[PDB]
């Protein structure tokens, strides 16, 4: 029961050869350039997110005993919850709500921008390889 | 961005053990990724506002399953095909993906003896239906030969021989049973001869 | 190969990171607020004061 | 050995723009402001025409 | 991988329904067509049933 | 389109030796642009057959 | 069984032999601008009409 | 889809739909002729 | 310049004559137009050929004139790559036609076949301004995403449109989307503008026409934000300002 | 030709070979069965008042020879080797004469002499309702090789069909089958062939000479009949031609030997081989100049002398 | 014998159904691979210019007499040379300066005018090569120079190099295969050794496509090539480019020695060594088509003093 | 279903030997030298896990 | 070769040149083999598919199909000697290895 090991009609069912697909280096190519990319976007995002929390610092540091007009106090919270920092931002909406300088709009627009929106592009464009539908996931971690 | 995915994931999914016999059916599924950039075109979404990572699979996708007229009109010179060939065998390792058993692995009948000696069991094979006219009469006349082997009924023609074959021949039938016909006629004529020769002598 | 060297420089990398996030969460400033009794506190754990607005 | 799919009876072949169904509260507070063929306005059984004037 | 599919796949089961992982390939069963002639092939005819 | 492509893609798995051609008639609008093919009033000259002799399409 | 040749195709055999072959950009024949009444008959002699 | 949904779902089975043996059978069945008296 | 002119060889070979019968449908044409006509090896376009040279200078001043059929006529009878200055002038006599198909065509037979000859910053403005007087979005869009084209053509071939004549583009088409209410194609245009941080790039231009100026003068530059905000169209923004405010005060309510 | 081993496989000059041999096909092209349009009819070639002969020329597209002696008496037929590509010709042949058809005497078991027998038995045998095989146990090596022949000329309907001499015959062990075949005819002859007791009584005092002839074939058998001067050699002496000495089991001594096995006939014997053209033994003793060399060299003194052909056998 | 294994026209009454489907394609995704070059290829030298737009149309009248995407005017590159010394002190941003410098290099590189490295002493020398200084020159800039030395051929291009090795700029992993080229051209038409080596290893190491470069460059590096050792590290090396790739860097050697001599700028010099292991080496890639035995020595002459058959 | 699992085994000693002297074979036939640089990802004369991986 | 009609089986194989795959390995059978094969696995296939959800193992598998097959080639045989054989070539465990086996075993427990 021994084998043999071996290797003008024409299959008309067997396709034309073409070159489809891509090489090995080419391949490694678009991971190092997509890699770049994602660094360039979390440096991006890390530089903001640092001079989001200096400017909070200073402001802080500058306000021990002054206090500053509603409006640069509802944009700096509004930057930090758009960066993330939320837990950085609820004594500046606790101060401005007893002092009763939120309205309909400003409660809407401090919600809003409590969703994340600047973390979300980072996650979006950095872990969840550009998929809007795994950004809502990566984000609920967090 | 979101049909674009929903196409590349269902791409994507392998499917069942028994259709995944030959290939991963659902590539196919790629074919439309033109056909959505034309949609595309066509309504205004420009395809440079996508994503780099599903940019990367609409490029994989359209480099599979889209070619130009200038393209195809050389798509398939002999030295392109066989650059294919030679390519594939220098590395096919690289490339190649096979670089489920019981399908390919079953018994099968096996005809033991000869075609002629047994015909072959694949050879032996080969008004308004609704509101039920039968034989209208269906004047043929008013309106416009065969050759068998010429030893269906003989008792010194033997029933089975090697002969059968001529009855799958078309192209010059005419032609190969006459000669058929004469060649036999000729072989009875001189076996008789010798019979009676032999009992005279 | 080198997968040791790898994992290394990856923990060191962690706990660099989680050592810089600690000398900010030490530095911080934490406040509960609960009926105008407003707590102040590091991120250690010392009540800085009890105040109320 | 079912399917793990998700399974749909074919799509009905009835016309439902020819079918007119019994009305609908929405459908009568809607009334002044709908359209329809006079099929729609004289239905031998849900006189819509009937109804916008009651 | 993500807590997030985790928590759906758990309530999912809670709930009784499929789950979305199970759908992660294509399984077309065996069609009635194909029961339904090898079922004939095997009873040589079905004439008893037709 | 859809329908389009499965039906050419219908050469591959044809039977053998069976060949196929695909006819196509389709609906498609077609302007007329009355700017570049305007409605002029016959000219004072009018045309002879000289200029539509031998060799007078070029 | 025996001799059995199947009188249709699979759709397994159909879908192989789709995906095995590329499609042809022409064939998806859109025609949202307009007719070149000036040029395309005027292109460049190596692709001219 | 590429498989059309009509071959694998069994809601979609059409029930007038018969085996593929039994049409076969019938026809190659013979009947004898009506033999009458006369004719 | 001497030199130019092919020469051809001779069918004589058995071997040479089944090449001749085995030849592709386009060879020839095909082996000619690629023996005349290649990129230098600097880079630079077989665009400066003496010989057709009055050829272009005829085609250019006939689409200065506004003669497209006689253009058009006269390309027929190119033999090498044209300049971009030819298409820049077909598609500027395209543009007060409004003759968008006629544009696009040019375009199409400059951009691919030519070596992206025609893919300019001018010829991609021309086309925008076709395509807004067409009042055609969908095309308004391809150019747009034409001129952001491809790794293929900004990387490979290199040859990409210019930030300035982006700017312009873009900002002609997201005029024209604004003015007409087109929400989510000014949506995306704007999301460009803001990805290629090019909003303050009309102040930008005029603090440039300033420091050449100031060049030509011979005075020092540089650019700050008071530099910005020296200019008459800041200052002026600012100022109309709170008007702006209170018309959208009364518009939302 | 052989099994493609690893070396097969990875020699160039294999494929060289292939290329030049072949054209730019690398298989051979095989020998086919000859179409039914150009076949010949069956030629009476000796009337004698005992025996009679009647063959066909060229039988296969290896150019071999049919023959069939017919005892005239005993009404007995024997056909000389299963060559013939067409053997119900010969079936309706005997069938119209009135014959029986007892044995098939195969000189030596080369695929242009067994191609057929499974195809004349099977006919023959129905026509008749058994018939034996009379070869020498010599070429069990060619008869177990037969398929390998086959597989290279392309005779792969004939591939798959068991030898009828493989068929446990009397000399044999028998089947032991279950409670809930044998082949009695068939006849083995042996190397020892004598003039005085081997052969075969083909009846009425008929005596047919075989004579063990090697050198073409390990187990080659010639066939005498020293009453009406016939002598079928079969690949062994031709017209001007000796059999092939470059297969395999082929020796060039041992045909030279077998070649001087026949200096003794009467010169009048008329030979027909197994292939080609009748010649007579005095005409190739005169004429062949393969025999020439074989009686030259000897002449000379040449101690272990061989001959044979390497181009070609008819 | 051993029994073997039996494997596997067609008649009109048959279906005709299609035996069996193929899959080759899918199954082999073979990259596009072409003998021709891509027609709309840019052989050049790009150096990315990102000139903020106010700086642009602010030195519009400077610049248009420069070299920009895809063209080469030709105006002296005097003039240039003056415009940029007249102005670019009078302009105070750093990197706009930097590249009017790099686009000044390139005209310099591609007019053949030399002394460039004047005016690299004069403003970039001193806060990039000087001495130790931790300010990086935009990559632009380093891409001119270098393109520009390797044009007007200078022995700068070491000192650079160094410098762009990783312990520094890191710089040479951004090089393209075009600069590649070039260097390489340079670096074997000056003849240094040393260099050659040092380039061939770092580009190996940045992964650059050495079967992607110039033949012609390619082949004059390796003319350039004497010393044993770095002999040795060329014989090894060749094994690193594509068994297609020898095969081309074989013929154009060939070719450049025989016929196409004119075609160089510069005569060739005369390696036959390296033709013949070049050669060597082609054949090869493609197909066929001690103490102890001074001990034993001297024993045994003593043996035979001692037969006396030496007298 | 012990014996079943080496049955399945026993009647492919011959179909393995055949698939080893096929998979020497496709050995021989590719490119000598190193991987080009076209079809090579990792870096040569460099483990693909080097920390020094990149200049 | 020589054998008997029913007890001599032969395989068909198949192999392609490029992929490297088995594209057959199976014996060729008489009806008698064929229908103890069908006998065999159709008893099998109307409990074991009830029984198995073949979520994995699939609705085409076939049950100890090696074991079916070699006992199915025993089966269609027509003499013990080449039962034996063939039981010989089935992982041994024939009559005269499973008896050297036991004289084995008694000769240890002697010892
Ligand atoms: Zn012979």
């Amino acid at each position: 029961k021994t084998t043999v090991p071996s290797y003008k009609p024409q299959n008309q069912w067997e396709g034309v050869y073409y070159y489809s697909g891509i090489t090995k280096r080419q391949r490694h190519l678009i991971l190092l350039h997509r890699k770049r990319e994602r660094e360039a976007h979390m440096r991006s995002f890390n530089i903001s997110r640092a001079s989001v929390l200096q400017r909070l610092e200073q402001l802080s540091g500058d306000r021990k005993q002054e206090s500053l007009p509603p409006h640069v106090r509802l944009d700096l919270a509004v930057r930090l919850a758009q960066h993330g920092l939320y837990q950085q931002a609820t004594p500046i909406v606790d101060e401005l709500h007893h002092q009763k300088a939120l309205h309909a709009g400003h409660y809407a627009l401090l919600i809003n921008a409590l969703a994340c929106p600047r973390l979300g592009q980072r996650i979006l464009h950095c872990d969840a390889q550009c998929d809007p539908a795994l950004t809502y996931k990566l984000l609920g971690d967090e | 961005e979101l049909y674009l995915r929903s196409i590349m994931d269902h791409a994507n999914t392998p499917t069942s053990e028994p259709l995944q016999s030959f290939a991963n059916i659902n590539v196919v599924e790629k074919k439309k990724v033109p056909l959505v950039l034309a949609q595309m075109d066509e309504l205004g979404v420009p395809r440079t506002h996508l994503s780099r990572v599903l940019m990367d699979e609409v490029e994989d996708s359209l480099r599979k399953f889209q070619t130009y007229r200038s393209r195809f009109y050389e798509w398939g010179r002999a030295v392109k095909q066989f650059d294919f060939i030679e390519f594939r065998r220098r590395n096919g390792w690289l490339y190649d993906l096979h670089l489920a058993v019981a399908t390919a692995e079953i018994p099968a009948f096996f005809n033991e003896r000869p075609a002629w000696e047994r015909p072959p069991l694949e050879e032996t094979l080969y008004g308004d239906i609704y509101y039920d006219s039968l034989h209208d009469r269906s004047p043929t006349w008013m309106n416009e030969r065969y050759d068998r082997l010429y030893g269906v009924n003989h008792p010194d023609i033997a029933k089975i021989g090697i002969r059968r074959h001529l009855n799958v021949e078309y192209v010059n039938r005419k032609e190969v049973v006459e000669r058929d016909a004469a060649l036999m006629k000729k072989t009875l004529s001189s076996g008789r001869r010798l019979r009676h020769r032999v009992e005279s002598s | 190969s080198f997968r040791y060297t790898n994992n290394l420089i990856g923990a060191l990398k962690h706990r660099l990171l989680l050592e810089s996030s600690y000398r900010e969460i030490a530095s911080r400033k934490f406040i509960g607020n609960c009926r105008g009794v407003e707590v102040v506190c590091s991120g250690y754990g010392t009540v800085l004061a009890v105040q109320l607005t | 050995t079912l399917h793990n799919q998700r399974s749909a009876a074919p799509e009905s072949s009835v016309s439902q723009s020819h079918t007119v169904n019994a009305p609908t509260v929405d459908e009568c507070e809607m009334l002044a402001e709908r359209w329809g063929t006079m099929n729609y306005w004289h239905n031998d059984t849900f006189p819509r025409l009937v109804v916008f004037l009651k | 991988q993500n807590k997030f599919d985790i928590m759906r796949r758990e309530d999912r089961l809670s709930k009784g329904e499929q789950d979305l992982t199970e759908r992660n390939t294509i399984h077309y069963g065996v069609p009635i067509q194909q029961i339904v002639d090898e079922f004939v092939f095997r009873h040589r005819n079905a004439r008893g049933e037709r | 389109t859809e329908f389009e492509k499965r039906m050419y893609d219908i050469r591959h798995w044809l039977h053998r030796q069976t060949s196929c051609e695909f006819h196509t008639i389709y609906r498609r609008n077609v302007i007329h642009d009355s700017a570049v093919f305007p409605t002029e009033h016959d000219p004072a000259t009018p045309t002879t057959h000289e200029h539509h002799r031998m060799f007078s399409f070029a | 069984r025996m001799g059995y040749i199947p009188r249709y195709t699979p759709w397994e055999w159909i879908a192989i032999q789709e995906a095995d072959q590329p499609l042809i950009a022409e064939q998806i024949r859109q025609d949202n601008i307009g007719t070149s009444y000036f040029f395309s008959l005027n292109r460049y002699w190596r692709y001219k009409a | 889809a590429n498989i059309p949904r009509s071959v694998w779902d069994p809601a979609q089975h059409n029930p007038n739909w018969s085996d593929s043996y039994g049409h076969d059978i019938t026809n190659r069945r013979a009947w004898p002729a009506r033999k009458w008296t006369v004719g | 310049p001497n030199r130019v002119g092919l020469n051809a060889a001779t069918l004589d070979c058995r071997g040479r004559i089944y090449r001749w019968l085995r030849r592709g449908p386009f060879f020839q044409v095909d082996n000619y137009f690629r023996r005349s006509v290649k990129l230098n090896r600097d880079g630079t376009l077989p665009t400066d050929f003496v010989h057709e040279a009055p050829l272009m200078r005829k085609i250019i001043r006939l689409a200065h004139r506004g003669h497209l059929k006689a253009a058009c006529e006269e390309y027929r009878r190119v033999t090498t790559v044209p300049p971009v200055e030819v298409y820049r002038a077909l598609t500027a006599c395209c543009v007060p036609g409004a003759k968008l198909a006629d544009a696009v065509s040019i375009f199409e037979d400059g951009n691919s076949k030519l070596f992206y000859v025609s893919r300019d910053g001018e010829v991609l403005h021309n086309l925008m301004r076709c395509a807004i007087a067409a009042r055609h979005r969908a095309r308004i869009m391809w150019v747009y995403n034409v001129m952001r084209g491809r790794f293929y053509e900004n990387v490979v071939v290199r040859a990409e449109v210019d930030l300035i004549w982006r700017y312009r583009i873009a900002m002609i088409a997201l005029e024209y989307l604004l003015d007409h209410e087109c929400a989510e194609e000014a949506a995306a245009i704007y999301s460009y503008l803001v990805e290629e941080e090019l909003l303050r790039c009309d102040v930008h231009v005029r603090v440039g026409l300033h420091m050449r100026e100031a060049i030509a003068a011979g005075k020092p530059i540089t650019l700050n934000d008071d530099v910005m905000n020296a200019t008459s169209l800041v200052r002026d923004a600012t100022a109309v300002a709170p008007e702006v405010a209170r018309e959208l005060q009364r518009r939302h309510a | 030709s052989y099994t493609p081993n690893l070396t097969s496989l990875t020699n160039q000059v294999n494929r060289s070979e292939r290329l030049r041999k072949w054209g730019s096909v690398g298989v051979p092209p095989g020998f086919p069965r000859i179409p039914r349009l150009e076949a010949k009819g069956i030629a009476i070639l000796h009337e004698s008042p005992k025996v009679i002969l009647a063959g066909r020329s060229r039988c296969n597209n290896f150019d071999s020879n049919q023959y069939m002696l017919i005892n005239k008496a005993t009404k007995r037929c024997l056909l000389v080797d299963a060559s013939d590509d067409w053997p119900d010709d010969w079936a309706a042949f005997i069938g119209a004469s009135d014959l029986t058809l007892t044995h098939v005497f195969l000189t030596h078991c080369h695929i242009d002499n067994i191609i057929n027998l499974n195809a004349f038995l099977t006919i023959c045998g129905s026509r008749q309702k058994e018939i034996g095989v009379m070869w020498c146990p010599a070429e069990e090596c060619w008869v177990q090789n037969f398929k390998r022949s086959c597989e290279r000329y392309g005779r792969f309907e004939e591939m798959h069909q068991v030898l009828p001499m493989m068929c446990r015959s009397l000399y044999t062990p028998q089947h032991l089958v279950d409670p809930v075949h044998l082949r009695r005819n068939d006849v083995l002859l042996s190397a020892a062939t004598n003039r005085a007791t081997s052969f075969i009584d083909f009846g009425n005092g008929v005596l047919l000479y075989y004579i063990f002839s090697p050198g073409h074939s390990p187990g080659h058998m010639m066939l005498h009949i020293p009453t009406e001067r016939i002598l079928f050699s079969g690949d062994l002496l031709f017209f001007n031609k000796v059999g092939r000495v470059d297969l395999p089991w082929a020796t060039g001594v041992r045909l030279a030997e077998s070649l001087r096995l026949l200096e003794a006939l009467p010169d009048n014997t008329v030979v027909v081989p197994g292939h080609g053209r009748m010649t007579t033994l005095g005409r190739e003793r005169r004429e062949n100049e393969a025999l020439q060399q074989c009686y030259q060299r000897q002449e000379i003194g040449k101690q272990e002398v061989s001959v044979g052909f390497n181009e070609g056998y008819l | 014998v051993n029994p073997d294994t039996s494997p596997m026209h067609w008649h009109y009454n048959l279906p005709q159904g299609m035996e069996r489907p193929h899959s080759v394609n899918r199954t082999f995704a073979a990259p596009f691979q072409s003998n021709h070059s891509l027609v709309n290829k840019y052989r050049g030298v790009w150096i990315e210019f990102d000139m903020h737009p106010a700086f642009s149309v602010a030195l519009e009248p400077q610049l248009r007499k420069l070299p920009r995407g895809r063209t080469l005017p030709k105006t002296p590159a005097e003039e240039v040379i003056a415009d940029y010394t007249a102005l670019a002190p009078l302009v105070d941003d750093e990197k706009t300066r930097d590249l009017w410098l790099a686009k000044v290099f390139q005209h310099c590189a591609f007019q053949r005018c030399g002394g460039a490295m004047e005016l690299w002493e004069r403003y970039c020398h001193q806060r990039f090569t000087a001495e130790g200084a931790t300010a990086k020159p935009p990559l632009s800039l380093v891409k001119s120079v270098l393109f520009y030395c390797n044009k007007t051929d200078n022995s700068g291009w070491r000192a650079l190099f160094d410098r762009c090795l990783k312990d520094g700029w890191n710089y040479t992993p951004l090089f393209d295969t075009a600069q590649w080229s070039f260097m390489l051209k340079s670096i074997g038409r000056m003849g240094d050794e040393d260099g050659v080596r040092a380039v061939l290893e770092e580009m190996l190491d940045v992964q650059a496509d050495l079967d992607r470069v110039e033949a012609r460059s390619v082949v004059i590096a390796l003319n350039a090539v004497t010393n044993a050792d770095v002999y040795e590290f060329v014989k090894k090396y060749l094994f690193n480019f594509g068994e297609r790739k020898v095969k081309f860097l074989r013929t154009t050697y060939s070719d450049l020695r025989g016929h196409g001599a004119g075609k160089l700028r510069i005569p060739l010099k005369e390696n036959d060594n390296m033709y013949y292991h070049v050669c060597w080496h082609s054949s090869i890639r493609s197909p066929r088509q001690n103490a102890k035995i001074d001990d034993i020595v001297k024993d045994k002459i003593e043996k035979w003093k001692a037969e006396g058959l030496l007298p | 279903i012990v014996l079943n699992e080496q049955l399945h085994t026993v009647k492919f000693f011959d179909l393995k030997i055949g698939d080893a002297i096929r998979d020497i074979l496709q050995l021989l036939q590719r490119e000598t030298g190193v991987g080009s640089s076209v079809n090579r990802d990792t870096p040569v004369g460099i483990s693909p896990n080097n920390p020094e991986r990149r200049v | 070769a020589s054998g008997a009609p029913d007890d001599q089986v032969q395989m068909q194989t198949d192999v392609d040149a490029n992929s490297r795959e088995v594209l057959s390995a199976r014996y060729l059978f008489n009806e008698r083999r064929l229908q103890f094969c069908d006998r065999f696995q159709n008893f099998f296939q109307s409990k074991l598919e009830n029984s198995a959800a073949s979520d994995s193992n699939g609705h085409e598998k076939q049950h100890l199909f090696s074991l079916m097959e070699a006992c199915a080639v025993i089966f269609g045989c027509e003499t013990e000697a080449a039962r034996e054989t063939y039981y010989r070539m089935f992982l041994g465990l024939d009559s005269e290895t499973l008896l050297e086996e036991d004289e084995a075993l008694r000769n240890r427990i002697a010892d």
